[PDB]
């Protein structure tokens, strides 16, 4: 029974990633006064399938270390799917008492796939590009962890389903919209999304490729699902759980679509400029707001329950 | 037109609806039609293990009421 | 270094030591060593050269290894007693590991190899801290765990240090290496008496620190790091040569000078315990140190070495180094023997 | 059997240690330490150390070991030497691997063993606590107490981290 | 060292409350009000004797 | 004072992010001491019964100790209900 | 709004915790008998199994004190089936 | 401590975590709390030289609770004997 | 002792022997130093958790924090060595022989 | 068991996808220092030191449940302020600059 449940999560995640590539292309297209894919299947609905087949029968074009060349994509894709197993939608696949910490711990491991693939590139210049990407990723891990802790001081625990209870009456975006703003931007920078897509930017100044792409786009969906739960909590009715799933899916779709919207709207940061955005802007505010959110429940007598 | 973007969004939305809807219905099927019991702390695990013994069939989700008194 | 940062780093070195000395919990003792080691590395590196980087790295590896062994002893002690109180350990394997860890930190033979190399590679002021202040924290732990220390292990460490320290100094012309090997020998006296009377350990430690500080301060006043450089002192600061002579004879343990006192009292305590062969062997072996102290006095004060013409330019300028506490330290280093009974304050 | 899960994890723990302790290329040594870190978390998890187990992942693996690999790629090795191609590494790896297997064989055969010291071999489950029905995590209560009982621990720890920043900036300025 | 004294299997027998935890949770608040006295007498015994064998009655 | 206001306008123009950070951090340090509600945080935390309330052996000289949970003696949470 | 809801959540936690406190004497009474029954059952089998071991005294304490000592896991489930032991040892840690 | 500043000032810097029978959050007791308490109370104020000999019974009991070596050894004996008899078919275990 | 302590104690010994038997890379010896910490963290956590020493639950975290800070210092020394010679080889750190 | 199954499924699937991704029918018959930059090293180290302070703050949601709130709030703010001081020191010592 449990193995069926795992597959009813793994398979839809990969299908959702496939069709996000179509949605991204069509949303970007219409914001650019054009259409995007509309020939390969009606309204382009077969475009992800054609792309997927094409990439997997392409020539799989020497690695500096075979073990790490293969480890990096397995790590990326395996970790990406793992981040989904504690998500309450409304019931998690695995109900963890410390689910928020688990997601923080697993996400911190994702930078190894960047590091390992840079080592296996066998090229001095690709290793340097990987190290620049790693420095960006760990920099924005700092604010994400501190922002998350600030929010949990209103929730009371590290259990993800408690965020639902915390937002029974009101979305956490209202008491914490300054944190929501930096959290949202931090996720963009964390996933190397525009205007923080410096790996693809700086770089230009088959199956293995597809696998890394699936991992990244799964992370994009997951981060926006996490954002919906963290700040736009949906109400759970235990006798009609599908009502929660519909409302929570719509919010996650809209948050994901706003990632595309933002890509279509702005130029790119310089590397040093996105480092200053973190170390000189977000981190000072995040630290001050962390002190504020430690004090606020105490001074209002609004400390949440431990359980 | 922009509403030709919807079919791809609909497929994506149905793909993301399946995990949550499947988990909830699998939980009811496996737990006698009720929510799966949450036991994050030793006290809740102790009650669940006592429920298993009291059930008479080794299922913590099979409940005995005043009929057993 | 920024002067304010240098002060804060010096205070952190002191704070780490103080934490070790006031702690009743083994974790806080370990933290004190960690904090102390973190703050001392920047003053080993401050002159930025390959020799100072090698010394800082050799020092880091030794102290980090010793701190890991210390934490092992603490955790083994917790497993077999269920408590963290700083006192006798409750497991002989834990006692050996902590004794070995503290011997490594003090640079006792045969864990001594780093002391001459690290001292040579760092500035005089940093060597002054390394060979004096840094002995305080490990010795204060040994002061509290000595009931559970293996007697054979500690006395073997002491005897080896007195031999290695004495022999190692015979081959040295670098003043920092002479002080390093001198330090190793003096540590052996401190630990040899610890099983019998820890008070005498404190007496030896305090007096050693005073004479060691005096010598380093006098080397710093003249910027002398080699024997031959020190041999030019007579033709610049004749008073300094006399002070160096008196202090070296004191570190040699010659009566009627202060440095006789710790050797005198250690021999007494060991004989009260029917230890006769060991104190006699130690006293005779300490003649090795006297030999290479006397060698320095010959080239510094009791003979006049050749000079250089440019030295005349130095005659026209005064000493501007701080020489802080030097007049007090030199008088304590040489003239304290008549006050020996004052050691009871350390009881 | 799953009743020996902690022991099985501990066996894997040792093999990972023999991995990097024989010191292949630091790229592979770093990999061996990461696998041992994950397995070490699993051992801690099975003793009720949920928060402690996840700190190894978050801090030891996601923080310290990431910085180790970052530094290795930048200042030590950029291309790993083929694993076990060196004779001493292969000999040290084989020597440690055989010692572990001989330990594991005997403890499982006799349900005890004396490797210098006496170790029981019935399974670590036997020493576990038999009564637990509190409404909280004891590990969480103990860790949370850092802010009520451990004022002095917070002060010295926080101070040391600030000095860590100051010291490292001094070291590297050169 | 001596022998751990244990009560016989018969001295432990009693009629069980074989209802599930949701039944107990539902009745808990009235149960605490109604059965307070024998319950508190038992808990005093346990915390004073520190021995389950001494509070079987 | 006027020099204080001129300094604040300058930083507000050039570094509004840092000005906001310091203002928020200052409020976090100060407001708990000025808030009339901070005292209830102490009381609510203490009123949460994590472990069992072990009863006292009645020696006949405890008029302030309730005999039954529903007796009047003992702490009341009526202040918490109205909160 | 967050202050009001969290205050209500604290009142709801207290009510939940007081339900546990009401039931704790009953659960404690059951836990005592279950533990003693298991120990007594382990004692019957020891008398049979260690009947002809020279010097063995059945049910002898390993502690000098006569104070009651809480048994560890191997003392209660020492001779029981592996499935029950696994649930008693790792069931809570492994639960979802 | 080498310098007992804590006692001189009355400040508790680290004594609170030195033993497991000290005060704990929510009165959560350690498994060997009663054994540690007995040993500490036996040895209090007489000095470690005397306590090593006179509180040996309390300390041996406490060490048994800590590491459970004798208990595990006894269980090893009973299990080993039971396997022998079952291997010889002389014993059938009850349900 | 319990069976797990055998392997955890063995792991520390393996890493200690690894640390004391240097090869060439200074980084390799730093990894053994952090392996020693890891085995210490696990052994301390197991003892503290099993004994239900509640307040000691924070100790492994403190050990982890301080040991990570020590490792950061060690890594800084390694890069300074690497900047001087172009490698982290310990055979280059032999100037203080004389 | 469930979490172990989930992890094994996720990574086992990832391995399989990599497998077929590398082997499909083709139909054909015929250790120096990497141009070391000190600034990127200091970013990693700074991340590490801030990550260790975050480790110390993670317990805060549980710590707020204490009755010793006076001590707990003072220590929580003290830790965060010291984190801010660390950032302020790095900032004013040009540790956050990418020029030169
Ligand atoms: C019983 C066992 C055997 C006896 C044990 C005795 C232990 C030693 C006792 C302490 C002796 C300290 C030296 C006495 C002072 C002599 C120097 C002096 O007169 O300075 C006057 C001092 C400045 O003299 P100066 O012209 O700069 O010359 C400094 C000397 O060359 C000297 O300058 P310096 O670089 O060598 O530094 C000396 C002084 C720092 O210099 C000072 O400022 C004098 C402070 C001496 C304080 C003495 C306190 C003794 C009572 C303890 C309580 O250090 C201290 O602070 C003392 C600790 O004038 C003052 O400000 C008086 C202090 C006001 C407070
Ligand atoms: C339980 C306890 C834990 C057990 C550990 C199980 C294994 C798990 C791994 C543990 C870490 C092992 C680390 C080994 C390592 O990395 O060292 C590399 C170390 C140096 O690495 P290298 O740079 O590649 O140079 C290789 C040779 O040294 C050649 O370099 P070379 O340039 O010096 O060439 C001349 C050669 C000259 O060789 C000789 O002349 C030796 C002949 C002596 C005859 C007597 O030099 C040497 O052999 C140096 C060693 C001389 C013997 C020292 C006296 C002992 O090479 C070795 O010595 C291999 C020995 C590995 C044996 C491991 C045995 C472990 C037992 C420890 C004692 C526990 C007893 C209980
Ligand atoms: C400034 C532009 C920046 C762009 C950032 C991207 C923003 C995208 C945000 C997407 C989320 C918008 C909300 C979509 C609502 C979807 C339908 C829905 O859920 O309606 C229900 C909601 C009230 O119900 P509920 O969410 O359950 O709140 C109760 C508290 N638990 O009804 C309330 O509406
Ligand atoms: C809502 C406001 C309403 C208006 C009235 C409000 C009044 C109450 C608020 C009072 C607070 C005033 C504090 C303002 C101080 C700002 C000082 C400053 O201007 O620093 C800027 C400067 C860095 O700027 P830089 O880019 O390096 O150089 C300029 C070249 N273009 O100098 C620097 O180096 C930056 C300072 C060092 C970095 C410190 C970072 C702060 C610490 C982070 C945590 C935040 C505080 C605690 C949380
Ligand atoms: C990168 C590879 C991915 C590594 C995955 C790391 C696994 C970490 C899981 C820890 C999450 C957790 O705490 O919960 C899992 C479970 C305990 O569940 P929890 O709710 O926290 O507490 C008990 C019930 N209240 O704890 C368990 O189920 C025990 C699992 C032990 C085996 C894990 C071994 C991992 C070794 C990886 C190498
Ligand atoms: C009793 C013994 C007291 C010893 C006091 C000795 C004071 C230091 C020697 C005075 C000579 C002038 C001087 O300033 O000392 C040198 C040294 C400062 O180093 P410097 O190279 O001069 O410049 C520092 C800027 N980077 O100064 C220092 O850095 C201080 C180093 C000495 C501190 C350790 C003293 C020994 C331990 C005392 C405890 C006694 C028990
Ligand atoms: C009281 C109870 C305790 C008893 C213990 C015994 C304590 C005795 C040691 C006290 C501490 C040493 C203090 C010695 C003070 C030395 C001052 C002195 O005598 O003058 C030195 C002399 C002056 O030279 P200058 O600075 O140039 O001024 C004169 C200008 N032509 O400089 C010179 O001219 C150099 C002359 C060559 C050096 C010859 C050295 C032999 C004389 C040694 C005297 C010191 C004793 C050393 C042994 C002790
Ligand atoms: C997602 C599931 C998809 C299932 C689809 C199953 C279809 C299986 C049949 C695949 C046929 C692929 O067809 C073949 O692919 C390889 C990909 O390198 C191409 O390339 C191959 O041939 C050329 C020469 O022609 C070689 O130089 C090259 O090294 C080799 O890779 C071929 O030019 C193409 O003819
Ligand atoms: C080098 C740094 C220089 C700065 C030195 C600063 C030292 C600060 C010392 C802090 C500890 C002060 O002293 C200690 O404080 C805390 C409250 O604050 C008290 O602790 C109190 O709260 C906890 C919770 O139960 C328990 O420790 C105890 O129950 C209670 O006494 C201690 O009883 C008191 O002894
Ligand atoms: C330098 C090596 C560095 C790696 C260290 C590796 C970890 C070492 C683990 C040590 C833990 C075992 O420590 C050892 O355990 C046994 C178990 O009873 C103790 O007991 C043993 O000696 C005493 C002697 O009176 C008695 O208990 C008994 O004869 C015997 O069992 C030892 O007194 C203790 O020294
Ligand atoms: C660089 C070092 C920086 C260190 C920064 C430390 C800043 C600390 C600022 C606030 C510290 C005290 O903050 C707050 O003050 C008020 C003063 O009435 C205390 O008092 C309040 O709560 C207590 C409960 O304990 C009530 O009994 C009291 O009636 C109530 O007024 C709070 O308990 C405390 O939470
Ligand atoms: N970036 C875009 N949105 N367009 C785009 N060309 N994406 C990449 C195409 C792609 C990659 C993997 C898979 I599986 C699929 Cl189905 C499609």
């Amino acid at each position: 029974m449990f193995m069926i449940n795992i597959l009813m999560l793994i398979i839809p995640i990969l299908l959702a990633v496939a069709f996000l590539t179509l949605v991204e292309r069509k949303v970007l297209g219409y914001m650019q006064l054009r259409k995007g894919p509309n020939v390969v299947g009606p309204y382009g609905l077969l475009q992800p399938i054609a792309d997927a087949i094409k990439l997997f029968i392409k020539e799989p074009l020497a690695t500096s270390s075979a073990s790490m060349f293969i480890l990096a994509p397995i790590m990326a894709l395996g970790l990406a799917l793992t981040m989904w197993i504690p998500l309450p939608m409304p019931y998690p696949l695995i109900n963890m008492n410390l689910g928020v910490l688990f997601m923080l711990a697993m996400s911190s491991l994702a930078v190894y796939s960047i590091l390992w693939s840079g080592w296996a590139s066998n090229s001095k210049y690709a290793l340097i590009g990987a190290l620049r990407a790693v420095a960006q990723t760990i920099s924005y891990e700092v604010t994400l962890a501190i922002i998350l802790l600030s929010v949990l001081l209103m929730s009371g625990s590290f259990t993800l389903s408690t965020l639902i209870t915390t937002q029974e009456q009101m979305w956490l975006i209202l008491p914490a919209w300054p944190l929501a703003m930096m959290w949202f931007i931090s996720t963009l920078a964390e996933t190397n999304r525009a205007p923080f897509d410096l790996t693809e930017g700086e770089s230009e100044l088959a199956g293995p490729f597809a696998l890394f792409f699936m991992a990244e786009y799964a992370n994009i969906i997951m981060m926006n699902i996490f954002t919906a739960i963290l700040f736009l909590g949906t109400s759970h009715n235990p006798h009609m759980p599908e009502l929660y799933t519909i409302n929570f899916t719509i919010k996650s779709l809209l948050l994901t679509m706003s990632f595309l919207w933002i890509r279509a709207s702005y130029p790119r940061f310089r590397y040093d400029q996105l480092m200053h955005l973190l170390w000189k802007n977000f981190l000072p505010l995040t630290l001050a707001l962390c002190m504020w959110h430690v004090s606020l429940p105490i001074l209002t007598s609004g400390i949440p329950p431990q359980t | 037109m922009w509403f030709e973007v919807l079919p791809g969004i609909a497929v994506m939305g149905v793909c993301l609806f399946i995990p949550g809807m499947a988990t909830a219905r699998i939980h009811r099927f496996s737990n006698g039609g009720k929510e799966k019991r949450v036991a994050h702390y030793p006290y809740q695990w102790y009650l669940m293990e006592r429920d298993r013994r009291v059930s008479g069939v080794n299922r913590s989700y099979v409940s005995k009421g005043l009929e057993n008194i | 270094m920024n002067p304010i940062i240098f002060i804060i780093i010096l205070l952190t070195i002191m704070l780490g030591t103080i934490i070790v000395m006031i702690s009743s919990h083994w974790l806080l003792v370990w933290i004190g060593f960690e904090m102390n080691m973190l703050a001392i590395i920047p003053i080993m590196m401050k002159n930025h050269n390959p020799r100072a980087t090698e010394a800082s790295t050799k020092y880091f590896l030794t102290q980090s290894t010793a701190s890991m062994l210390l934490m092992m002893a603490v955790i083994i002690n917790l497993m077999f007693s269920g408590q963290w109180t700083v006192m006798k350990l409750f497991n002989p394997m834990a006692s050996m590991l902590m004794t070995m860890a503290l011997a490594m930190k003090l640079g006792m033979a045969p864990f001594h190899f780093w002391v001459p190399e690290v001292t040579q590679g760092i500035p005089l002021s940093s060597g002054l801290i390394l060979l004096t202040w840094q002995k305080l924290a490990p010795m204060s732990v040994l002061y509290q765990i000595f009931p559970s220390i293996n007697l054979n292990l500690i006395l073997t460490l002491s005897v080896l240090s007195i031999l290695i320290g004495g022999w190692g100094g015979l081959n040295q012309t670098q003043l920092r290496k002479i002080m390093a090997y001198s330090s190793i020998a003096h540590m052996g006296w401190m630990t040899a008496v610890l099983p019998y009377n820890p008070t005498m350990t404190l007496l030896n430690l305090i007096i050693y620190i005073i004479m060691t500080s005096t010598m380093f301060t006098m080397f710093m006043a003249n910027s002398t790091t080699t024997t031959l450089s020190l041999s030019h002192t007579w033709n610049k600061t004749p008073i300094m040569t006399v002070l160096i002579l008196a202090t070296l004879l004191s570190m040699g343990g010659l009566p009627p000078l202060s440095g006789f006192m710790p050797k005198w009292m250690i021999i007494q305590e060991m004989t009260k315990n029917n230890s006769i062969i060991l104190p006699t062997f130690m006293a005779i072996t300490a003649l090795l140190n006297l030999y290479f102290y006397m060698r320095l006095t010959y080239s510094t004060t009791l003979t006049m070495f050749p000079s250089t013409n440019n030295m005349k330019m130095k005659w026209q300028f005064p000493l501007m180094k701080k020489m802080t506490f030097l007049p007090t330290m030199v008088v304590l280093s040489t003239m304290m023997l008549p006050l020996t009974p004052m050691l009871s304050v350390l009881e | 059997m799953m009743l020996y899960i902690v022991f099985i994890l501990s066996v894997i723990f040792v093999m990972g240690f023999v991995g990097f302790s024989s010191k292949p290329s630091p790229i592979y040594g770093g990999l061996g330490l990461i696998v041992s870190g994950g397995v070490g978390c699993g051992i801690v998890l099975n003793f009720g150390g949920s928060f402690l187990g996840l700190m190894v992942f978050l801090i030891y693996l996601g923080g310290m070991m990431v910085v180790f690999g970052y530094t290795t790629a930048m200042a030590t090795e950029q291309y790993p030497e083929i694993w076990l191609s060196n004779k001493a590494v292969l000999g040290a790896f084989v020597t440690g691997l055989l010692m572990e297997f001989f330990m594991v064989y005997y403890v499982l055969k006799d349900k005890e063993v004396e490797v210098v010291f006496e170790f029981n071999g019935l399974g670590d489950w036997v020493i576990y606590d038999t009564g637990d029905s509190g409404f909280f995590s004891e590990e969480a209560m103990g860790i949370a107490a850092l802010y009520s009982y451990g004022t002095w621990l917070v002060i010295v720890t926080g101070w040391s981290l600030l000095i860590g920043v100051v010291v490292i900036m001094e070291i590297t300025r050169g | 060292p001596g022998i751990v004294e244990l009560p016989s299997l018969e001295d432990l027998k009693v009629q069980e409350v074989k209802v599930s935890s949701s039944v107990l949770k539902a009745a808990a608040h009235h149960y605490g009000a109604q059965c307070d006295k024998p319950n508190k007498e038992f808990m005093l015994c346990r915390w004073e004797e520190k021995d389950p064998r001494r509070c079987l009655e | 004072a006027e020099r204080v206001a001129a300094f604040l306008k300058n930083v507000w123009a050039k570094e509004p992010v840092l000005v906001a950070s310091f203002a928020i951090a200052g409020l976090a340090v100060i407001l708990p001491t000025l808030s009339p509600y901070t005292k209830y945080s102490l009381m609510i935390n203490r009123a949460t019964p994590y472990n069992y309330p072990v009863p006292l052996r009645d020696d006949g000289n405890m008029p302030d100790v309730p005999s039954h949970p529903q007796d009047p003696q003992g702490p009341s949470l009526e202040w918490l209900k109205r909160l | 709004s967050m202050m009001k809801w969290n205050r209500e959540r604290r009142r709801l936690q207290i009510e939940d915790f007081e339900a546990r406190i009401a039931l704790m004497p009953l659960l404690q009474a059951e836990k005592d008998r279950r533990v003693l029954q298991m120990l007594r059952e382990n004692l019957e089998e020891e008398a049979t199994v260690m009947k002809d071991v020279p010097g063995w005294k059945v049910g002898e304490s390993v502690f000098h004190t006569t104070r009651w000592v809480t048994p560890m896991m191997g003392e209660l489930y020492g001779l029981r089936a592996s499935e029950e032991v696994l649930s008693a040892t790792y069931g809570f840690i492994w639960y979802t | 401590p080498f310098f007992d500043v804590q006692k001189r000032l009355g400040v508790d810097l680290d004594r609170w975590m030195t033993i497991q029978s000290a005060e704990q959050p929510h009165k959560i007791p350690s498994r060997c709390h009663a054994f540690e308490k007995e040993w500490i109370e036996c040895a209090h104020g007489i000095g470690s030289i005397r306590a090593e000999k006179e509180c040996k019974i309390e300390f041996e009991d406490f060490r048994e609770c800590l590491l459970r070596q004798k208990t595990m050894k006894r269980l090893h004996a009973i299990r080993r004997q039971r396997e022998k008899l079952i291997k010889e078919g002389k014993y059938t275990p009850p349900p | 002792m319990s069976m797990v302590y055998m392997n955890i104690m063995m792991a520390f010994t393996v890493s200690l022997v690894g640390l004391l038997m240097y090869r060439s890379h200074l980084m390799s010896s730093l990894l053994c130093l952090e392996g020693m910490m890891l085995s210490l963290f696990v052994m301390a956590a197991l003892t503290i958790l099993n004994s239900h020493f509640t307040l000691a639950s924070m100790m492994p975290i403190i050990l982890l924090v301080f040991a990570a800070c020590e490792a950061a210092l060690g890594l800084s020394l390694l890069v300074m060595v690497s900047n001087t010679y172009g490698t982290d080889y310990v055979q280059n750190l032999n100037l203080l022989q004389c | 068991m469930n979490l172990m199954l989930a992890l094994l499924t996720n990574f086992t699937l990832a391995t399989l996808l990599v497998i077929i991704a590398f082997w499909l029918p083709q139909l054909n018959v015929y250790s120096a220092r990497l141009p070391f930059s000190m600034k990127f090293f200091l970013v990693a180290i700074t991340f590490l030191l801030f990550d260790l302070e975050i480790a110390l703050l993670l317990p805060l949601p549980w710590a707020s449940q204490t009755a010793n709130l006076n001590t707990m709030l003072t220590m929580a703010l003290f830790l965060i302020i010291l984190l801010a001081v660390s950032l302020a020191y790095e900032w004013t010592q040009k540790g956050l600059e990418w020029t030169e």
